[PDB]
């Protein structure tokens, strides 16, 4: 297929391309890299919604106030399941947070101007946003081979998280998907913005 | 003609193409590609019939459940004729859909068997080929390859058989159905099937 | 099948197929025999040793199967078929998925498949993790698959024989009448 | 002894569309011979598009039973009944989102004889392909014929749901199971 | 509702009678469609 030279080829699948429906093959380069891209920011979106999830499901949360117009702490908003969290979120601050992460997507389409979808495109590659991705220079220590290694290692946590992520909000509301009973916290599996 | 060149002429009938009311001779050799297909396809699907039928008249069934609230002994109990009856709705549905998928399947190979292939040669991968359509590759006869052991000789013997005992199931069940149905129409078998 | 091992000393330096089984099979019939005889051997050396171990006193796990339904480990029974039985119905659904998706991904991720022109009862995915058999010389780990086979169908044996020492009454003879 | 017969009917002589480089055209299934009266670029534009409705309309059909947007005002499974219950302005502003993405991708080009004028226009193609799977010119048959099959299929399933919910009262699969329920 | 063959049986016996005699003209002539007033009447189109 097209994704032969891509990695993302891991040892339960052989050392061989899964595509069983060939998707790959479908559509150019150019849609190839586009699915490469879509693969990664759903990878590390999955990793922040699981940790996220965590996170609300643990209690643990901010020291302060999320609003002092409306009166909203992040002791109060942590009180409700972890989904019923962004309904609970003011709705300025959700605005601002979705502007941020839009500023963050057009720089990220707009100053890597080797785009993914054009030639030499490396659709994984966000960094170029300058002191965005590693700020601290982790990854400066690593070499080609570990910083392979590495990459391997984000695109199998984050299929992972997303099947994850996917479980536990799907588990409550369609009870008997995942076997382990467990208290799962209630609310909806889909919210809508604002 | 295509009917003086098969594996279904058996010493049976003498050294001679068994056509009483000359059905293969008063039709092109289209139809009798269709024939043979049929013939075969409906003297397999006799015998799986004639065994299922023969099991369930013994009551053996399975240790289990059929459904979550079903057993197969209870299911199984009233006896053959009345369990496809007793058997659950989405189960049926689903034989009847995977049986639907195999014959659409094995239908929609190029060869044929209408047009330029061999009659009763269901292609043995017939989810392979299929565009974004991913199968396991259980090659649907012979999924294990017993055949591949066998010289062609004797192939060719165990076709023919395979023609007589599918000719011999397709009496045989319906002779289980008819004796169900008119009771001592078939005398060989009891009350209980 | 003379090519294949399993065979050994005890019968005669020869194969042990008296009716004619293996004369049946291709290289790949004869592919899927041994598949499922190295499988059966794994599968009932483990469910043998755990039987013995449960069933013979042996030290039991620490705590709750299930702390939420309540039920200890010592609270199973510790009688195979019984203790199964207890187990819950969670439990042994997702002990079946997660075998499911072993024996799915063994199949999809062994590339030469056993069936297709490869290794029959090889699994990659799970064996040697650490670095056990990974550096032995290629007549030692033939010995050690013959090793392998033999006790397997040994185990076999031994499953079968407490399934029926738990269904017949006493048909095994040196074992319970409460298996 | 038709000396050019229709591929789909052996027994009816080929239309127009038969004898065209149009994707599908190797069916001439037209028994009116809608093709002849009807230009056969704007016949493709059309069949493209409600292919495309009827494909988002059926999806949006069976889920719309299922899944609600969260607190909706009017929602009901029966989308008939779906549609009078919920605001009208939502209806409104989706009809006038879809006028001007109709305007602005028709600009002048709103007529039989205004469009297709240019040579390089071909029926179905407005522009939309952001993935750009037309650049892989291999598969571009495939999908060419695939949507429009799927349109075509997504066409009479959108009648058919449309339709079955008229007679049934019940939305889709309500009826779908009552169907297949006991006796 | 009953799928035929699925939830219920496939083909059903048909009910009848064992013989009888001649039914008189004026029996299925008086309900017949087109040479019966009331037969007429009903032997119109509906929605
Ligand atoms: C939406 C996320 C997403 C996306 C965009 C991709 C994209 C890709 N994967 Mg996939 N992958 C994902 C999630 C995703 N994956 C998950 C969760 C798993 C399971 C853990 C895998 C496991 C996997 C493996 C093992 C491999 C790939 C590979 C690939 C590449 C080739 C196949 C292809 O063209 O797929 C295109 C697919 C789409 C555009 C997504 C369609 C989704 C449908 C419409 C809905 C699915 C719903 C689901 C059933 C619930 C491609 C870059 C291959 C690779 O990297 O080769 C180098 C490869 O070997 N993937
Ligand atoms: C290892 C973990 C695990 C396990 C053991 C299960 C177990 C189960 N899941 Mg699953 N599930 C999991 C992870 C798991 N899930 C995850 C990660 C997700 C989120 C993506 C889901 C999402 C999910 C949903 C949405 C549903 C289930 C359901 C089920 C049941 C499926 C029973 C069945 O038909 O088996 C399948 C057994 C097979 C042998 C089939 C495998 C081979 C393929 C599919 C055959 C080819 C298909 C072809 C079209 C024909 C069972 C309780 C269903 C449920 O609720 O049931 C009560 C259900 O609707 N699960
Ligand atoms: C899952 C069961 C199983 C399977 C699939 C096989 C498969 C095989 N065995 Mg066998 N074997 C088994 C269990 C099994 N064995 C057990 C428990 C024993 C101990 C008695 C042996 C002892 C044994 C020996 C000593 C030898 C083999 C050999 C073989 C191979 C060639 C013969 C053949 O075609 O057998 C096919 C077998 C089957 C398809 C199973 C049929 C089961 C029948 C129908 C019922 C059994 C009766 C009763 C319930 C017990 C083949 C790979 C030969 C070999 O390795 O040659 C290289 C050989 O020499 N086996
Ligand atoms: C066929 C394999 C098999 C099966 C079906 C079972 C089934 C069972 N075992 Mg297990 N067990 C097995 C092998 C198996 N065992 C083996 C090889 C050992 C080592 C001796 C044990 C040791 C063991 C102990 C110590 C205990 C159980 C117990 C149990 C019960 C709870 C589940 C559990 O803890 O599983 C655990 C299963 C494993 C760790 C085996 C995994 C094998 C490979 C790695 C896969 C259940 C009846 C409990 C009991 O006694 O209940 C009465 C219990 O406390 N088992
Ligand atoms: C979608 C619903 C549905 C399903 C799943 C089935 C399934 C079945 N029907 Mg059928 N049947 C249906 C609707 C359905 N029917 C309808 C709507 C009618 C009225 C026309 C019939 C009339 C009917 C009769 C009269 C009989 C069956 C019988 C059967 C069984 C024999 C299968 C067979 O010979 O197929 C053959 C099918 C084909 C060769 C293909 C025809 C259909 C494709 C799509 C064209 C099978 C379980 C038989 C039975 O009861 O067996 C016990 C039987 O005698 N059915
Ligand atoms: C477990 C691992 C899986 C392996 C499975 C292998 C597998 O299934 O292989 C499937 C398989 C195979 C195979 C091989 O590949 C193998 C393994 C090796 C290879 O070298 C050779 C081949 C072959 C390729 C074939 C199968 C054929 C079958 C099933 C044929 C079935 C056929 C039933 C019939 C005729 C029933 C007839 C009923 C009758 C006549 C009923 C009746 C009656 C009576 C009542 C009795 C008496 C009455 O009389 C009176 C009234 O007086 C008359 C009549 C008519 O009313
Ligand atoms: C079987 C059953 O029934 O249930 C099972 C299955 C089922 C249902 C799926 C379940 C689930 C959910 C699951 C499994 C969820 C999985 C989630 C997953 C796998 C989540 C990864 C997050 C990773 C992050 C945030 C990493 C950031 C890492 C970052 C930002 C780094 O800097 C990495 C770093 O390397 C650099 C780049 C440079 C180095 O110099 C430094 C380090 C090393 C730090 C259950 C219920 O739980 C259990
Ligand atoms: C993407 C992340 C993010 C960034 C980069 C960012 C930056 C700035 C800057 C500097 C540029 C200023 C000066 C500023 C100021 C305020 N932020 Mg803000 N903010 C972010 C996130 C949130 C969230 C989640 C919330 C929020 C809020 C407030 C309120 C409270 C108003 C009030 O009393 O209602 C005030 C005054 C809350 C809110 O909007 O409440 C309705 C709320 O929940 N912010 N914020
Ligand atoms: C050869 C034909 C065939 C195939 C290929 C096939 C494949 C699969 C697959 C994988 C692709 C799955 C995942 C699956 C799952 C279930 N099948 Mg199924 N199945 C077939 C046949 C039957 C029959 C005859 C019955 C049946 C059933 C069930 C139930 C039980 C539910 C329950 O407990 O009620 C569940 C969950 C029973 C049923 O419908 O019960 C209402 C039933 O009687 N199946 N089945
Ligand atoms: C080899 C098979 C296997 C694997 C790979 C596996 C993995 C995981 C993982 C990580 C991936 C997590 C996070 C997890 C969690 C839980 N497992 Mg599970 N588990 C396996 C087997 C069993 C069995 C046999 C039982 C069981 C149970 C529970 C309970 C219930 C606790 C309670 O209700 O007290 C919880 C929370 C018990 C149960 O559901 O009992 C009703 C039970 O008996 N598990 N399990
Ligand atoms: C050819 C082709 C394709 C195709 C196709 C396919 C599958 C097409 C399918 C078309 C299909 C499936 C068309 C159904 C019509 C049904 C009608 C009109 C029903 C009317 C029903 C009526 C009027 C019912 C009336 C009543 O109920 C009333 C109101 C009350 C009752 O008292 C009386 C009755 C019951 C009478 C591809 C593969 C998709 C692409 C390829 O490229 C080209």
């Amino acid at each position: 297929s097209a994704a032969d030279g891509m990695e993302g080829a891991a040892h339960e699948t052989g050392f061989t391309t899964w595509d069983p429906l060939g998707l790959a093959d479908l559509g150019s380069p150019a849609t190839l890299a586009f699915f490469r891209h879509a693969e990664l920011k759903h990878c590390r979106v999955a990793m922040a919604a699981f940790t996220g999830w965590l996170v609300a499901v643990s209690g643990v949360h901010f020291p302060g106030l999320c609003s002092f117009s409306e009166g909203i702490s992040f002791e109060d908003i942590s009180q409700l399941t972890p989904m019923e969290q962004w309904g609970a979120v003011p709705a300025l601050g959700k605005a601002q947070i979705l502007l941020a992460i839009g500023i963050i997507e057009h720089q990220s389409e707009w100053k890597i101007k080797p785009h993914y979808m054009a030639a030499g495109g490396k659709p994984g590659d966000l960094k170029g946003l300058k002191s965005f991705w590693d700020p601290i220079g982790l990854t400066s220590k690593m070499d080609a081979k570990k910083l392979e290694r590495q990459r391997l290692s984000e695109i199998k946590n984050g299929r992972l998280a997303m099947i994850g992520i996917v479980s536990v909000l799907i588990a409550n509301n369609m009870p008997g998907a995942i076997p382990l009973p467990i208290a799962f916290p209630a609310g909806p599996s889909l919210v809508l913005p604002f | 003609a295509l009917v003086d060149s098969m594996e279904g002429v058996g010493e049976e009938t003498g050294g001679q193409i068994w056509d009483p009311l000359g059905i293969s001779e008063a039709v092109s050799d289209e139809a009798v590609m269709w024939f043979r297909a049929s013939e075969l396809k409906h003297g397999r699907v006799a015998m799986l019939a004639s065994v299922g039928y023969l099991v369930g008249a013994a009551k053996i069934s399975f240790p289990g459940e059929l459904a979550k609230g079903v057993t197969f002994a209870s299911v199984a109990a009233n006896g053959p004729y009345q369990a496809w009856d007793a058997v659950p709705q989405a189960g049926k549905l689903q034989i009847l859909s995977i049986i639907l998928a195999l014959e659409w399947a094995t239908e929609a190979k190029k060869p044929h068997y209408m047009r330029g292939g061999v009659p009763g040669k269901i292609e043995q991968l017939p989810f392979d080929g299929i565009q974004g359509l991913w199968a396991p590759k259980i090659k649907f006869w012979d999924p294990l390859n017993f055949t591949g052991a066998l010289s062609a000789e004797q192939k060719a013997r165990k076709r023919k058989a395979e023609l007589k005992n599918g000719r011999l199931a397709m009496i045989g069940i319906i002779s289980f159905i008819t004796g169900h149905n008119l009771p001592g129409s078939v005398p060989a078998l009891d009350s209980s099937f | 099948v003379s090519d294949m091992e399993g065979t050994g000393p005890e019968t005669g330096g020869k194969v042990f197929d008296p009716m004619g089984l293996s004369k049946i099979a291709s290289a790949e019939t004869l592919a899927w025999y041994r598949a499922a005889e190295l499988k059966h051997s794994r599968v009932a050396m483990a469910a043998v040793t755990g039987w013995a171990w449960v069933s013979s006193g042996g030290p039991l796990f620490p705590g709750y199967l299930s702390v939420e339904q309540g039920v200890t480990f010592e609270s199973l029974g510790r009688d195979g078929y019984a203790a199964w039985a207890a187990v819950p119905e969670a439990g042994k659904f997702q002990i079946l998925g997660v075998i499911g998706i072993l024996e799915i991904l063994s199949e999809s991720a062994v590339k030469p498949h056993y069936m297709a022109g490869g290794t029959p009862g090889k699994v990659p995915l799970l064996w040697d993790p650490l670095g056990f058999t990974a550096k032995l010389s290629p007549e030692t780990l033939a010995r050690k698959r013959l090793a392998e086979l033999k006790n397997g169908r040994l185990a076999m044996i031994g499953v079968m024989s407490l399934v029926s020492a738990h269904f017949i009454p006493n048909s095994v003879p040196l074992l319970p009448g409460s298996v | 002894a038709i000396s050019k017969p229709s591929n789909a009917m052996p027994f009816l002589t080929a239309p127009p569309c038969q004898s065209s480089k149009l994707p599908g055209a190797e069916t001439g299934f037209d028994p009116l011979y809608l093709s002849e009266f009807i230009d056969i670029k704007w016949a493709r534009e059309a069949e493209l598009k409600h292919g495309r409705i009827c494909m988002l309309a059926t999806v949006g059909y069976i889920m719309q039973e299922f899944f609600s947007l969260p607190g909706y005002p009017g929602y009901t499974p029966n989308p008939i009944e779906a549609v009078s219950s919920t605001p009208p302005e939502a209806l409104a502003q989706i009809v006038l989102v879809l006028s001007i993405i109709e305007f602005n991708s028709n600009k002048d080009k709103w007529t039989m004889d205004t469009m297709f004028t240019d040579p390089a226009r071909e029926p179905g193609n407005l522009g939309f392909d952001p993935l750009k799977f037309g650049e892989n010119k291999e598969t571009r048959e495939r999908l060419a014929m695939a949507e429009l099959k799927n349109g075509r299929l997504a066409m009479i399933a959108f009648s058919g749901m449309i339709h079955q919910t008229f007679v049934t009262g019940k939305p889709l699969f309500a009826s779908l199971n009552d169907i297949f329920s006991s006796p | 509702m009953t799928i035929p063959g699925l939830n219920a049986p496939g083909l059903v016996p048909a009910t009848k009678k064992p013989a009888g005699a001649k039914p008189s003209f004026e029996s299925y002539r008086d309900t017949s469609h087109f040479w019966s007033s009331q037969g007429i009447m009903d032997s119109v189109p509906k929605v």
